[PDB]
């Protein structure tokens, strides 16, 4: 009765409003890139590395 | 996926994220040092050991 009359009148008369994805956009974090592989490089190349540690620490085991 | 209903970026960032799904490429750096490494190490071990054998024994 008053049942119908309002069931009749929300759905009919009134559905969603405007509403945009785009708008949307601004209020979640959009994706970005992972940005840089992070390539490490090689350190300690070379006996110059071999030669110095010989020579700068002589302590001997005990 | 099924959770969202705006869905039109899952499929983006599904297949951005499986497209740059490796993310850092490898390294194996440890070949040329602990070559060289194991190299002045290895004679130094062996000089010391050597040495202190005979001195064990003389």
């Amino acid at each position: 009765n008053v049942i119908q009359d309002l069931y009749l009148r929300e759905l009919k008369d009134t559905k969603l409003a405007p509403s945009t994805l785009q708008d949307a956009e601004g209020n979640v974090k959009p994706w970005n890139p992972p940005q840089k592989p992070n390539l490490p490089e090689l350190e300690l190349q070379g006996p110059e590395a071999l030669k110095a540690y010989t020579e700068q620490n002589v302590e001997t085991a005990h | 996926r099924s959770v969202l209903k705006n869905t039109s970026v899952i499929d983006k960032i599904e297949s951005y994220v499986k497209q740059y799904k490796p993310v850092k490429i490898d390294a194996s750096k440890q070949l040329q040092v602990i070559e060289s490494f194991e190299k002045h190490a290895m004679t130094n071990a062996k000089e010391t050991e050597s040495l202190v054998s005979k001195e064990l024994k003389d």
